[PDB]
């Protein structure tokens, strides 16, 4: 099971509601969503949907990093016992769960100006990442499409407010085998790593003992062909990438758009760590 | 036989006790409560005069057979025994004719155990003035019988207007905080005379209802036997209690869920309008309860905190209370709101604090809330929240939400009807709720909040319709209760205000502030030896009321400038002329600190921004202001910049007085400013980086200037500059900033 | 298939781009120029390079009297057609601060400015903090491929553009003589896939 780490030169807008505040990390459709325009530029987007739908391109979000260290939302636990104030804890810490900062949020204020008319203010929140740290997305089973999609999506942008001007990066793979025995074991406990939603006939089964926020997930359908105007999606609602769950479940890539000339699709497939 | 006559025993008690303390009748005080019996509109039953008369174990012991059983006293007796916190077993009770009680002591303060283990046992007492505003004080105090006679004439004047019955709990419990907010509990015993007997009459109605509740449902006879055949312990060890309770999540991002225009009005209407949910939702409860507003121990920003009966009955209405209003909430705001009510169960003996054993209470209702919290929805809710998604054109953009959306405009219902309703929103309004309104409420009835206007009329006959109020004055067939909220507003338009301003810069000033070190204090901050469930509940009740009664007090008195936005412990949000906001910080500060008897700390931010500046922006700025300033991890505030934190002290002593010393000496000089101010400021911020050179340039410069500017302020500058050099920056530009014209 | 658009910007003139809401002290700066949040080395914004280039080439076309082109370059939400934006923009920050340590001066400097009331004849200072002049920007601009037949007329239109900026300022009081930029250096390189003629490209915009 491989890595793909995520540098950024240039400060990033992972807007999560509105433009005027930002995210520091992006979700794992967002990232699906990326792959799937570019590989629509390049026109192979159906069999890159025929291998994300059979289970050998299956990624988790995108999470912090700083030096050799990897990290991960903090996962909630029905834990029945100050470090109430960290949100991520490092992935190969959570034998020992049972100082970290990575850069700063800026807000950049803009104007969209008019000739003969006043100028209008719009602003726009960003993130910058410090100069040893970025994100990484987990990955298995390293595909030649997806590592020639990350090459050419690197030069398009992942985030949000392109092109103007932020979202840029430089990726390289770098895979390691300290963490990749974590996700070889098995455990009584297994936490989320990716915003998923199982399907219809599995969520009881999925829903026992687990710890979950629901996220809403939607937005505007981000093409040139998808009907004419900007049509809203589909806003599927999935668990929070910090979940735990006693017992597995498998996601499915929900079609959220189905009204234009081409379906929409979102990422919300599993992605599980085992832990005792 | 219903609870009427019982929680009319609990809430008018120890009324012959407080005229025993100045009324000379040295007989039993049995024949004082029952003489004072007939005095009303009509002598009750047996049933309540045997409740009132009876709680004396002498005489409770001596009246067996002459009379009937079902006592419905021996229920007051032991609810004295658990609202007390200790025991009375076969001892005389208090001005019982069994020693020379001298009883003219007042009533201790609330703060004075708070936090015993780290900073000593202080001891405080409440003074009278003749709200209103006051504060208590560490000087001894004493209350005189004709202030009583006066008070007692006013109540029996204006009582009569009530009947004895189920409806008017609420508006003698409207008429009881008014006035029985500072009489004592008792006279002597320390343990007791730390709390208002206000909330003891409160506690003592919802455990008396809870109890009463609890053997309708067991359905036993002979209390006389089960209670003092056996000396009062076998009802202790039993499970009747249950404390149950409310918490919002997520109310932050619903109140700054804005990005609108209409942004000062949206902030102060969301953060009303959450309020104003918890108040009908806990209301509703205990109507559909049948019971009384005395089970509310506290209602907060976000939380309510209550004390139920534990029947089974109970549970089935509690289970469909929880589906009701989880499937009203998941209507209306999708997953933004979500009120976690949990349940635990005490046995009788377990909140009597011998074993202990309270502060777990507290912890196990925060599992079981966090429990509830983690696992919100149940399956079908899920899958009916993800199949009624639709996809369309247009959003709102407060509300970023693609249903139930007006035609012809793009605001969705709630994020018009917040703006349209803050925007007639004044001091003296009323608060109505019925089955047609404006707010959507559950459980299909909305809220009004219209005005003395042409709409009073609904009063008349107004069967199945709530009123929330501002201000009480009738208590006849109004019925209005009353909600704190705090919307002093001076002039309501900037300009305006600023152009009343002629003295110094054209420039809005921005408060934020919030209390530090709250989290803890509020849920374990009484220690444990000296441990009471109605002292905390006076605690959150007194922490709200100030903010909400002496801000807008403090803010009429003297005639500030400032529009209050919304105030809480949690969050205050001010926006006025800059001026009048940091002379006010300083006000509200000490206020504050005289209050809580300066042991809970405060935090603040000020900022300071143009005329026409967007309130969102401004918001969020001074946000992070204060949030550098809790940052510091102490109480501290931020002077228009997060380079620039004080503690309140040095604030108020340092960046005051030298401000005063420079206002009295460079109004007396005919030509020195503002030029020679303004190159000692450069010099004082060259010398951050260039340390020798500047001061030996500010050496020079005043010695230059010593027999211009003065002999000793010179000198005084001099060594100002060396000793404490970053406040007279500060003084200084402040100084510029009022004196510009 | 994508094509990177390099050069440098080299200042002639201030430049003092942006606005933040950071709080002036009264003695001190109001209205800093933009920087890097976390580097705070003095910046250009891509959306101000962006704006300036789509401003002067829509004032460009249509000559006193937007087009295809035009959209076509810089993205387009109109309500009836939706095309995606060709061009990818960066932020561009300092390079040269090695170079401007050589000459032993920061990369920023204070200008000292005021307006004069024509009746009551009172002066009304302010600072602007603003770029020095002889900083220079290396920056980046990416092109979307997407079609070999508009490419030519694609990278015309950039190169006009560059020379319509290079005769006007690029951000903030450039009436008042600021902002006058100049580019050198420009180069083409290609990223992924491959283009044939990309020495035409060179040729068209290198000129």
């Amino acid at each position: 099971m491989k890595i793909i780490k995520l540098y950024f030169e240039s400060p990033v807008h992972f807007g999560e509601k509105r433009l005027s505040e930002s995210k520091i990390t992006f979700s794992a459709d967002t990232l699906f969503s990326a792959l799937m325009i570019e590989a629509v530029g390049l026109g192979k987007e159906d069999e890159f949907y025929q291998l994300a739908s059979n289970n050998l391109v299956k990624f988790s979000d995108a999470f912090p990093f700083i030096d050799q260290y990897y990290y991960i939302p903090k996962p909630m636990f029905n834990l029945k016992l100050a470090f109430k104030k960290l949100l991520y804890v490092p992935i190969d810490s959570l034998e020992d769960y049972l100082s970290f900062n990575l850069g700063k949020l800026a807000l950049s204020e803009k104007v969209q100006q008019h000739d003969f008319k006043d100028s209008e203010p719009y602003n726009v929140g960003t993130f910058t990442f410090k100069e040893n740290t970025g994100l990484y997305v987990l990955i298995e089973q390293t595909h030649p499409l997806l590592e020639e999609l990350l090459e050419n999506l690197q030069y398009s942008g992942i985030g949000g407010k392109r092109n103007s001007g932020y979202g840029k990066f430089k990726f390289e793979i770098l895979e390691d085998s300290d963490i990749e025995d974590l996700f070889s074991a098995k455990g009584n406990r297994k936490i989320l790593l990716s915003g998923a939603l199982p399907k219809d006939a599995e969520l009881e089964q999925a829903l026992k003992n687990a710890s979950y926020l629901l996220e809403r997930r939607g937005g505007f359908v981000q093409s040139d062909t998808y009907a004419t105007n900007l049509v809203k999606k589909q806003d599927l609602y999935v668990f929070k990438s910090g979940s735990t769950f006693e017992n597995s479940f498998d996601g499915d890539i929900y079609q959220v758009g189905k009204k234009g000339n081409h379906p929409v699709y979102k990422y919300a497939k599993s992605f599980f760590l085992e832990v005792s | 036989m219903d609870k009427i006559n019982l929680v009319c025993g609990s809430l008018l008690h120890n009324i012959g006790k407080i005229i025993y303390r100045g009324t000379s009748e040295r007989a039993k005080h049995s024949k004082l409560g029952g003489d004072f019996i007939k005095s009303f509109e009509q002598f009750r039953n047996t049933e309540l005069t045997d409740c009132i008369r009876y709680h004396h174990a002498q005489e409770i012991t001596s009246v067996k057979s002459n009379k009937e059983k079902n006592s419905l006293f021996y229920i007051t007796y032991i609810a004295d025994n658990i609202s007390s916190g200790m025991d009375r077993r076969k001892d005389l009770e208090e001005g019982a004719e069994g020693f020379n009680w001298d009883k003219k002591v007042a009533l201790g303060s609330v703060f004075n155990v708070l936090n015993e283990k780290e900073k000593g046992r202080q001891n405080y007492s409440y003074p009278f003035v003749a709200e209103p505003l006051n504060f208590p004080t560490a000087t001894q105090n004493q209350y005189t019988t004709s202030y009583y006679d006066g008070l007692i004439t006013d109540m029996k004047t204006i009582l009569q207007r009530l009947k004895p019955d189920k409806e008017h709990i609420n508006s003698l419990l409207q008429m009881m905080e008014s006035l029985w907010s500072y009489v004592p509990s008792s006279t002597d015993k320390n343990q007791l005379v730390d709390i208002s007997l206000y909330d003891h009459s409160r506690t003592t109605a919802a455990i008396a209802s809870a109890i009463y509740d609890y053997f309708q449902a067991e359905n036993i006879t002979d209390y006389q036997k089960e209670l003092f055949d056996y000396n009062a312990t076998e009802f202790y060890d039993k499970n009747a209690f249950l404390m149950m309770n409310f918490d919002m999540s997520g109310v932050q991002n619903f109140i700054y869920n804005i990005s609108g225009s209409k942004a000062l009005k949206s902030l102060r209407a969301r953060s009303f309008y959450l309020d104003m949910l918890l108040e009908y939702i806990s209301d509703n409860l205990l109507e559909k309860l049948e019971l009384s507003r005395a089970n509310i121990l506290y209602v907060g920003g976000g939380h309510a905190y209550l004390l139920l009966a534990n029947t089974n009955k109970t549970k089935a209405i509690l289970s469909d209370f929880e589906h009701d209003l989880k499937t009203w909430f998941l209507d209306k705001f999708k997953i933004d709101l979500y009120v976690a009510m949990a349940y635990t169960e005490v046995s009788a003996n377990d909140l009597m604090n011998h074993n202990g054993h309270y502060r777990d209470i507290y912890r196990r209702l925060s599992q079981k809330t966090s429990a509830k919290k983690a696992n919100r929805y149940t399956a079908e809710e899920i899958l009916n929240l993800n199949h009624q998604g639709t996809e369309n054109a247009r959003e709102c953009r407060e509300c970023k939400r693609s249903d139930l959306l007006i035609e012809e405009d793009d605001i969705c219902e709630i994020c018009d009807s917040l703006q349209k309703v803050s925007r007639d929103l004044t001091r003296e309004n009323i608060f109505v709720i019925a089955n047609e309104g404006v707010l959507d409420m559950p459980f299909g009835k909305k809220m009004s909040a219209l005005s003395y206007s042409q709409a009073d009329k609904l009063k008349k006959s107004n069967a199945e319709v709530q009123i929330y109020a501002k201000n009480i004055s009738e208590i006849g067939q109004n019925l209005m209760t009353r909600i704190d909220m705090g919307d002093y507003t001076y002039r309501s338009d900037f300009h305006e205000m600023l152009e009343e301003v002629e003295v110094g810069i054209n420039r809005l000033g921005v408060l934020r502030a919030d209390v530090d070190n709250l989290g803890q204090a509020f849920i374990n901050g009484i220690p444990d030896d000296y441990l009471s469930i109605s002292r905390t509940a006076t605690f959150s009740r007194a922490m709200s009321r100030f903010f909400k009664n002496y801000l807008n007090q403090l803010l009429a008195e003297k005639s500030y400038k400032i529009n209050v936005i919304y105030a809480g412990g949690d969050d205050l949000f001010m926006i006025g002329a800059w001026q009048d906001i940091l002379d006010f910080s300083i006000v509200l500060k000490q206020k504050f600190a005289d209050f809580t008897q300066n042991k809970l700390s405060i935090s603040a931010g000020i900022g300071m921004f143009r005329e026409k500046y967007p309130v969102a922006r401004m918001a969020s700025l001074t946000g992070d202001l204060e949030d550098a300033a809790k940052d510091y991890t102490k109480n501290a505030v931020t002077l228009f910049d997060a380079t620039n934190v004080f503690s309140w002290d040095t604030l108020e002593n340092d960046i005051f007085v030298k401000l005063d010393a420079i206002t009295k000496n460079f109004e007396k000089l005919d030509e020195t400013g503002k030029a020679f101010i303004y190159r000692l400021i450069d010099l004082l911020r060259g010398v951050n980086e260039n340390q020798q050179i500047n001061i030996a340039r500010l050496a020079y410069t005043l010695s230059r200037m010593e027999e211009k500017i003065g002999k000793t302020f010179a000198q005084e500058l001099y060594n100002w500059a060396n000793a404490d050099r970053k406040t007279l920056i500060m003084a200084l530009e402040i100084y510029i900033l009022k004196t510009r014209e | 298939m994508k094509l990177v658009i390099e050069g440098t910007i080299v200042l002639k003139t201030g430049m003092h781009i942006g606005g933040s809401s950071d709080f002036s002290a009264i003695g001190a700066v109001a209205s800093p120029v933009v920087r890097d949040t976390l580097t705070r080395l003095p910046l250009i914004p891509g959306s101000s390079l962006k704006g300036k280039m789509r401003y002067l080439l829509a004032k460009e076309l249509n000559n006193g009297i937007d087009q295809d082109e035009i959209l076509r370059l810089f993205g387009s939400s109109e309500k009836d057609k939706i095309r995606r934006a060709r061009l990818k923009f960066n932020d561009i920050k300092l390079s040269n601060l090695a170079e401007l340590e050589t000459f032993n001066v920061s990369s920023t400097e204070v200008k000292f400015e005021n307006t004069i009331n024509r009746k009551t004849a009172v002066a009304n200072p302010r600072q602007i903090e603003r770029v020095i002049a002889g900083s220079k920007f290396d920056f980046e601009i990416f092109y979307n491929l997407d079609d070999i037949k508009e490419v030519e007329k694609d990278f015309e239109n950039i190169k006009q553009g560059f020379d319509l900026l290079e005769f006007d300022y690029l951000g903030g009081h450039g009436t008042r003589g600021s902002g006058r930029i100049a580019f050198e250096n420009l180069s083409v390189i290609t990223a992924v896939g491959n283009f044939e003629k990309i020495n035409t490209l060179n040729e068209i915009l290198g000129a």
